[PDB]
């Protein structure tokens, strides 16, 4: 048994009466309930949260859930199936995000530049060309046992 | 955001800070004795001005002590192998099995564990047996309209056990 | 098969005049008589098919799909009780002829020589599951669940019958062997391209193809266990064997209206793989997981590889069966949480030691872990489709990697690492529910030993 | 500050409590439960006979089966079947 | 795997490694004895002390129970109870 | 002779008996251990024996049997080889795993669940053996995905600590990103080859080979964990010790450069493809070292260093030379698995605090684990000259003497010289400091089995590398004519890193506190890839899978498209036609129209 | 001493330095004490529903239903077609398909072609 009224549909129109039934039956703050708004791509009436809530809420407060990071009421944030721990873990970085991406993206860049200018300055010993004895080893190439030799002998040095 | 109430205070903001930067500079602060001598620093740094009355003063020199610790921290810390975020963090939770089982065994296999059995069938004949007027009564007689708090008092009115034990004191032993 | 279809008769009759307490022991002994029986058959031999006055014939096309199908009904069986114990005898009585009807009928369409008798005995396996599901769905919109079942299915396999009262009409009668002697190509008018779109778009809608597969979701999560399952396994797999069936007659304009549906298959196969990976209703992970494979499968139908369709009922063959498991163990954890909701039932390894183990087999299993027949079917289907166009390999992979990755999430985030300490009802697990998965999974490893069986007629 | 006093009683309280149930969860009644090199060598010659059995026979009457690179005849060795030298390798000089 | 502990013996630790401690006295030194109350010390130091006993017994103690031990007694008990070690 | 297949089939036959012996037992056993240690000892002394006469003669063959699905003109039994690597590879990989099975009995001695734990590595250690033994690809693939279940499963063992499944779940992603490369290999040897056939693709040379190539360098990338797909590696040593030994010290981290190995005639051409071999390798080796500076785990160091040497060993097949290659999977092997068995001793002697603080002094202190690790890491550069010198230095030679990139000998030299330098710094922070742990030490080696197999793996460390090394027939040119500072600079370059090292040292002994310059924050954050990737990646898909899929394009949008509009459509046409009322001249009026449009409108007279 | 660490989408901003805590006024200490009392609330009924020994079935979440519910079968009302729903609907669904339908056009017409002409390497190609 569950009451059909305890789902929610329609928006926060009307401002009064909307607002009062989403406190209640959300069991949150009254004025810092806000809506999405009434964006037309679904979402309903449900309630907006600071998105992270994961990495955040140190475990030694001991509430109930000890991995899910929930206390059995809240709002429930609308990307509980993808906000976990355990897929995307929004820790506060150390330093900055557009610092460490720049930096990254400069490395790697520096690299494969290097790559290039690599690729374009070979380097070799002075050391000449092998010397096979059957006219750049023929028979064990492609082929053509009896038909095709092209006779370059090697000449001493 | 704990169980007692809500604002923590300055002092506690303070120490707070306090703990976590000494713990930052015992992460950066290898052979222990270069440790001492900076640990000893920032006492110093946070007795330059013990004598602070003003309030304003106070947490502004907190936000730039913020500041300067957030410049300066360390990404790998060395926090403790068996807290949270360490190296543990439940790490022998293979055998933590729930204790409202092992009362779902064959009678047999339960009657190779006799004196225990009985131990927990009359543990558990104490549990049922004081439910219901100390917990019910406490429970309709100290809660104001509100709640308003999370740590509960015990049953010091008139006699047995403190009510919500349970599942408190019926945890696993950590080392299974 | 006369012999096949009479027993299934004298089966019927008897669960009704069965007394009490008496009716399941009768209808599980006697299935598995039939089970023995349909194995009896396997038996085709090189050029042509085994034929039989002129209703009855088989292939390896048919072969395997019906041993699968009279394996599938015991199973079927004991997954479908503890769930309506409690109610009527006769009620029980009725919900079993209903699926022993159901079941003759399946065997009535993989054994069938005409189009004509297949679309009669489709549509004959479409009306029991209507009522079945829509009964015992145990949810508020079973209704819903049924009546889009239905429509679906009928709204789309209905200009089929008059492209084959066409093709009647046309050429003579309609048995497989006259249309593989008298058949001749029809080009690119426009016609041709709407009888073509009529046929493959009702068998598109069995599929489900990706545009109209807003049929299975609602029809898997508010349907019993034994409907859930024929629906899923049996159904889909008879739209591709009928889809393999009718494609031997028009040949030369599937190359010109063939690339929107591979196009819409490919591209709806990511994006249902990407859409099973994060949302709730653990049940129904698995039936868009059964929706990606089966665009698998459609794409390698319709580019025409012998290599394509012996991969192909190759995964036909083994998603049945994983599927079908996968199913049943997720009853069996319904029945423990009475949640269906995927983040709710927690912890399943200090609680329950061997489950876990069928749950792990399963996810491998589905994962295409390379001894189980999935891998054999992608793998065949992956080379194919890389000689059909060198570059839709990265969808292929794609599919493979989100693949993996979906099936082990739903493993590892149910069942690793802790209960939730408020369960509390969960008994260890029944002999029953144990005994249904070695009956999924030892059949597939021992049919993973020697495999040359289950490969198409062109061997 | 401290605990608040009537902390500091339900702790108390929860120390005996969680001191007898831990008491409880020890046992040692000295009954505690109640019950209701040939080997190794068989153990590796039994395959070696199955498999030799099985190697030999079924896999000798296959014939594109087990296969060998052949071992590396020299110039100045001979053959055990047939039976001759190859003329060795010429003269050295500069060695 | 196998340190065992006790009462007596992980209180005797804790006093011990109290008196260690250089700006208090073993003169007036027990386990009812109250730091911030009776004592005179800072919290400062107080904060200082349970960082010794989580630098030494090696787990850390959390930053809600850096606030209201401020005695022996209390310290011992608690990581009697976060180590779960009694017969 | 026959003798040679019956004892390599028996080597491969004597790991099935304790699976299904646990499997089939239901009398409980409590020597399994003892069981398992004997097989495996049994696998190795009659493994020993074929390579005995392998080398005594030569004499490679393949044996073949009981093929199915010989379906189109293919065709696959169960086939496999034994040649030079298959020979010279499964003595080690046994070796290296009994000393981990002593390992695990005294680590792994307290759970009582060592029997899964033991049916879960001996099932990887089949795995493995059937991937480095196999010629028929599709059994090469079997092995493949086998040994990442198995990996997967084994990093997975503790449930809960869901940092460790999702290290597994990491690990099984980046294998089937090797997936979907060897399938295009696979796909590209079918279609133009007819075959998927070791013996076959190298009986052809075709010369067009760019799209196997770069499939195949994905998969190996994928699999060996190398730039762009190197993070699972550390993560995955989030997993326990004799886990994190055998996963990544000798089985599958190797794997994947293994078969680059396997196919060298397929590039003995393709000088393109050494150019990205060699880049790509030049690239891992690089970040690594620099990666490994302030890593205050053990096990991460090692990871950063294992990773390193695979970019080595990535320039070596950079340059047309197989063997050496396979020689320093060798020495690697015994190498780190006595290396991660020593770590592990300390780790396991006090309490797995498991981390370079609160870990500092350890000389004089059981001085045989602390031997053990100064002779693992002597061993590390090949201090001059041990078995550990041979094959690496055989590579900086033969890349010094080639026609190379001008990058990439320079980047191997530097991260040589980084190497030396975090060798240095896990020698000198695990051991030589003033003494930083806590008290109520336990530090015990009243043991026989750890001391044991420490004491086999380093007599192993010692000689077995020389022993492989001399008496194998060389496939290559020995070089042997290199200036000067070509041939010494190697050893000058690692007493030089030692120098550096040591001066570090000396500057950390002062009190100074000097600030992080972004360096130091750069090597932390291992050069911020898993972080930013991992951060942003997952946000990316699984936002657009919320966006498009789940909400938007699949449910809400196709409901709108077909039940909706038909659903509207026929309630608005129900609400038209119905909606009438009871006057009936109306209905008379709609006789008069209708037979009005039949005269005048349309013509039905006419 | 530092550009005072700007958020992302991804970068987390901790509770460390808001800076915006510092104000704090009469009115953000009574909504955080009705946040106490709220989850204090909340806690002594989920405590109240978790302690008897009677109770054998589930704690019966109404927040997770509600989540459910909320998020499987009433999103689809409320629901309305603005430029915004429509435009990135028809964005996010037959674009990429046209894409990879004409890179498809652009390889079939190459294949075929190149092997009406002749010029592949089906010397041998046998596995069609
Ligand atoms: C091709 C299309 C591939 C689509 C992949 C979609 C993946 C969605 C699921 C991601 C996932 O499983 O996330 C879990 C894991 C989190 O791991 P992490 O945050 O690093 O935790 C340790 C931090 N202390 O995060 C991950 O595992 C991140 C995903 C792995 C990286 C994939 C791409 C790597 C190569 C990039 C190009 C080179």
């Amino acid at each position: 048994s569950h009451i059909t009224k305890d789902m929610l549909p329609g928006p926060y129109p009307k401002t009064p009466e909307e607002r009062a039934a989403a406190a209640k039956k959300y069991n949150m703050r009254v004025e810092d309930y806000e809506p999405y708004p009434d964006d037309g791509m679904g979402y309903g009436d449900y309630p907006k949260l600071p998105d992270r809530s994961q990495q955040e809420r140190d475990p030694w407060y001991d509430w109930d859930h000890p991995d899910l990071r929930l206390n059995w009421g809240e709002p429930m944030h609308w990307d509980l199936d993808m906000y976990i721990r355990n897929r995307v873990d929004t820790s506060p970085t150390p330093v900055n995000w557009n610092l460490m991406c720049k930096h990254l993206f400069g490395f790697v860049a520096f690299m494969l530049f290097m790559f290039w200018v690599g690729e374009t300055y070979p380097t070799y010993q002075p050391v000449g060309p092998k010397q096979y004895p059957y006219n750049n080893l023929y028979l064990e190439r492609g082929g053509d046992p009896n038909k095709e030799p092209e006779p370059v002998v090697h000449y001493e040095i | 955001f704990l169980p007692s109430a809500a604002y923590l205070t300055h002092q506690q903001k303070v120490l707070q800070l306090y703990k976590r930067a000494l713990r930052h500079l015992e992460s950066r602060c290898v052979h222990r004795d270069k440790y001492r001598y900076f640990a000893c620093l920032l006492r110093a740094r946070f007795d330059e001005h013990k004598n602070e009355k003003d309030m304003v003063k106070a947490t502004q020199l907190l936000r730039e002590a913020e500041k300067e610790f957030w410049h300066g921290q360390h990404p790998q810390p060395y926090i403790f192998p068996e807290s949270p975020g360490g190296t543990s963090y439940e790490r022998y939770e293979c055998y933590k099995v729930p204790e409202w089982c092992l009362d779902d065994w064959h009678p047999s296999e339960k009657a190779m564990y006799p004196d225990y059995f009985a131990k927990r069938e009359q543990w558990k004949k104490l549990r049922r047996e004081s439910w219901e007027r100390e917990v019910k009564q406490l429970q309709e007689e100290t809660p104001v309209g509100g709640p308003r708090t999370e740590a509960l008092p015990p049953a010091r009115k008139q006699g047995d056990l403190p009510p919500l034990w349970w599942h408190i004191v019926t945890r696993p032993r950590e080392r299974p | 098969m006369l012999k096949y279809i009479i027993p299934t008769m004298m089966l019927m009759p008897l669960t009704w005049l069965s007394k009490n307490s008496m009716i399941w022991i009768n209808t599980t002994l006697h299935s598995l008589l039939i089970s023995l029986t349909s194995l009896l058959l396997l038996n085709q031999f090189g050029d042509n098919s085994l034929n039989f006055s002129l209703t009855f014939f088989s292939d390896s096309l048919s072969t395997p799909l019906l041993i699968l199908t009279m394996w599938l009904l015991p199973l079927m069986l004991m997954a479908s009780q503890h769930h309506l114990s409690k109610e009527n005898l006769a009620r029980k009585k009725l919900f079993i002829s209903m699926l022993i009807l159901l079941q003759l009928f399946l065997i009535m369409t993989f054994t069938a020589t005409e189009l004509i008798f297949f679309y009669i005995m489709f549509e004959a396996t479409l009306v029991p599951t209507l009522i079945i599901i829509t009964r015992w769905g145990n949810q508020t919109e079973r209704l819903n669940a049924g009546l889009y079942f239905l429509f679906y299915t009928l709204a789309g396999s209905l200009p089929l019958l008059v492209a084959l009262i066409y093709i009647q009409n046309t050429m003579g009668s309609l048995n497989f062997l006259i249309l593989q002697y008298w058949v001749q190509p029809m080009p690119n008018s426009w016609s041709n391209t709407f009888m073509w779109l009529a046929c493959m778009m009702a068998f598109m809608v069995k599929m489900p193809l990706y545009g109209l597969h807003l049929w299975l979701p609602k029809a898997h999560v508010e349907a019993p266990i034994a409907g859930s399952m024929v629906l899923a396994a049996i159904l889909l797999k008879l739209g591709g064997y009928g889809m393999m069936r009718i494609t031997l007659l028009l040949n030369p304009i599937t190359d010109f209206m063939a690339y929107p549906f591979i196009m819409l298959s490919l591209w709806g196969m990511i994006m249902t793989s990407s859409i099973c990976l994060r949302q709730t209703d653990l049940k129904s992970l698995i039936a868009y997981s059964s929706v990606s494979h089966m665009a698998l499968v459609i794409v390698a139908i319709l580019i025409q590889t012998p290599w394509s369709y012996m991969g192909a009922t190759a995964l036909m063959i083994a998603h049945g069966l994983t599927s079908s498991m996968l199913f049943c163990l997720a009853n069996s954890n319904y029945e423990r949480v009475h949640s269906r909701t995927m983040i709710l039932a927690r912890g399943l390894q200090t609680l329950l030691p061997l489950m876990a183990a069928w749950w792990l087999l399963a996810s491998l299993t589905n994962l295409a872990l390379p001894p189980s027949i999935n891998l054999i079917g992608e793998l065949f289907v992956v080379m194919s489709t890389f000689s059909w166009s060198n570059i839709t390999i990265i969808l292929m992979g794609l599919n493979m990697v989100i693949t993996a990755l979906y099936s082990l999430y739903m493993l590892i985030t149910t069942q690793r690492g802790k209960h939730t300490h408020h369960i509390n009802n969960i008994l260890p697990s029944f002999t029953r529910e144990n005994a249904l998965m070695s009956l999924h999974m030892l059949p597939l490893l021992l049919l993973s030993l020697n495999p040359k069986i289950i490969l198409g007629p062109l061997y | 500050s401290g605990y608040t006093p009537d902390e500091k009683l339900r702790l108390q309280q929860l120390r005996e409590l969680r001191r007898r149930w831990l008491k409880d969860q020890e046992l040692s009644p000295r009954e505690p439960v109640l019950p209701p090199s040939i080997f190794a060598f068989t153990h590796v010659l039994i395959p070696v006979w199955i498999i030799h059995y099985y190697l030999k026979y079924h896999v000798t009457t296959k014939p594109y089966t087990i296969v060998e690179k052949k071992p590396r005849i020299f110039p100045g060795d001979t053959i055990l079947e047939t039976g001759e030298v190859i003329p060795p390798m010429k003269e050295f000089p500069d060695q | 795997d196998a340190p065992p502990l006790t009462l007596e013996g992980i209180k005797d630790r804790v006093l011990y490694v109290l008196k260690l401690y250089d700006k208090i006295d073993p003169e007036k030194l027990s386990v009812n004895s109250h730091f911030m109350k009776d004592l005179g010390l800072d919290s400062l130091d107080q904060v200082e002390i349970i960082m010794a006993m989580e630098d030494e017994f090696g787990f850390e103690i959390p930053d809600i129970d850096a606030e209201k031990l401020m005695c022996p007694q209390e310290i011992v008990d608690y990581i009697a109870d976060k180590k779960d070690v009694y017969e | 002779m026959n003798l040679f297949s019956s004892l390599t089939l028996v080597t491969l036959i004597l790991l099935t008996m304790p699976i299904a012996a646990i499997n089939f037992n239901t009398h409980k056993f409590t020597n399994y251990p003892l069981y398992v240690k004997t097989t495996i000892s049994c696998a190795f002394i009659t493994s020993m024996i074929p390579t005995m006469m392998f080398i005594h003669t030569g004499q490679e063959m393949i044996i073949s049997n009981w093929h199915w699905l010989t379906i189109q003109t293919l065709k696959l039994s169960l086939s496999f080889k034994m040649d030079f690597f298959s020979m010279m590879f499964v003595p080690v990989a046994l070796f290296v795993t009994w000393s981990i099975m002593e390992f695990s009995m005294w680590y792994m001695h307290s759970d009582p669940n060592i029997n899964q734990f033991f049916k879960y590595l001996l099932l990887f250690l089949i795995t493995m053996l059937i991937l480095v033994t196999a010629n028929n690809l599709f059994q090469l693939f079997i092995g493949w995905e086998g040994v990442g279940i198995m990996s997967f499963l084994l990093i997975g063992w503790w449930y809960g600590r869901t940092d460790a499944n999702t290290a597994a779940l990491q690990a099984i992603l980046y294998n089937r990103i090797g997936d979907i490369g060897f399938i295009l290999a696979m796909a590209w040897f079918l279609i133009n080859l007819n075959t998927w056939d070791l013996q076959q693709i190298f009986m052809l040379n075709p010369n067009d080979s760019n799209l196997p190539l770069m499939g195949l360098i994905l998969a190996a990338t994928g699999k060996s964990a190398q730039f762009g797909l190197h993070p699972w590696l550390p993560s995955a040593m989030e997993g326990p010790t004799p886990v994190s030994a055998l996963l990544h010290s000798s089985t599958m981290v190797v794997a994947g450069i293994f078969l680059l190995i396997r196919f060298y005639p397929l590039t003995e051409n393709n000088k393109f493809g050494q150019s990205i071999m060699l880049c790509l390798g030049a690239m891992t080796t690089l970040f690594t070292a620099m990666c490994a500076l302030t890593q205050n785990d053990i096990k991460k160091i090692i990871a950063f260093s294992t990773s390193s040497q695979l970019g080595l060993m990535m320039v070596t097949i950079g340059i047309n030379q197989p063997h050496l290659a396979f020689l320093h999977i060798c020495t690697h092997a015994f190498f780190k698995a006595m290396l991660f068995m020593c770590s592990g001793s300390i780790i396991h002697s006090l309490n797995d605090e498991q981390d370079i603080r609160k870990m500092g002094g350890l000389f004089k202190a059981m001085p045989f684990t602390t031997t053990a690790l100064i002779i693992g890491s002597l061993a590390l550069t090949g201090m001059p000259f041990l078995t550990g010198f041979y094959s690496k230095d055989l590579i900086i030679e033969s890349a010094n003497t080639s026609y190379t990139n001008a990058w990439a000998l320079l980047m191997t030299l530097v991260a040589t010289s980084f190497t030396a330098i975090y060798s240095t710094r896990i020698i000198f922070f695990a051991l030589l400091g003033q003494p930083r742990f806590p008290t109520l030490i336990n530090i015990n080696e009243n043991n026989p089995f750890l001391i044991n197999s420490i004491k086999r793996l380093l007599i192993g460390s010692l000689f077995a590398g020389f022993i492989i090394s001399n008496n194998i027939p060389p496939m290559t040119i020995p070089q042997m004519t290199m200036p000067h500072y070509l041939k010494m600079t190697a050893l000058t370059v690692t007493i030089l890193g030692f120098i550096l090292a040591l001066e570090i040292s000396n500057t950390t002994h002062y009190l100074k506190f000097n600030y992080p310059s972004n360096t130091f924050k750069f090597s932390n954050l291992l050069g911020y890839y898993p972080t930013i990737m991992h951060r942003l990646t997952p946000y990316m898909n699984l936002t657009m899978s919320q966006k498009s899929a789940s909400s938007l394009l699949d449910l809400i949008w196709l409901e709108t498209i077909l039940p909706k509009t038909i659903s509207l459509a026929q309630m608005k046409m129900s609400t038209t036609i119905t909606s009438q009322k009871g006057l009936i001249k109306l209905y008379f009026l709609s006789f008069l129209i209708t037979i009005l449009i039949s005269t005048t409108l349309l013509n039905f007279h006419e | 001493s530092f550009p005072k660490y700007e958020p992302s989408r991804l970068a987390s901003l901790p509770t460390t330095l808001d800076p915006a805590e510092y104000d704090i006024s009469s009115e953000t200490r009574k909504a955080q004490a009705e946040r106490l009392a709220i989850r204090s609330r909340l806690k002594r009924e989920y405590q109240l529903q978790y302690n008897d020994p009677s109770r054998r079935g589930v704690v019966e979440d109404p927040a997770l239903i509600r989540w459910t519910c909320a998020r499987s079968a009433n999103v689809y009302p409320n629901f309305r077609p603005n430029t915004k729903t429509s435009l990135l609907g028809a964005l996010f669904g037959i674009g990429p398909l046209i894409f990879w339908y004409y890179v498809f056009k652009t390889d079939r017409d190459r294949k075929e072609k190149l092997i009406q002409e002749g010029k592949l390497d089906r010397t041998f190609n046998i596995s069609y």
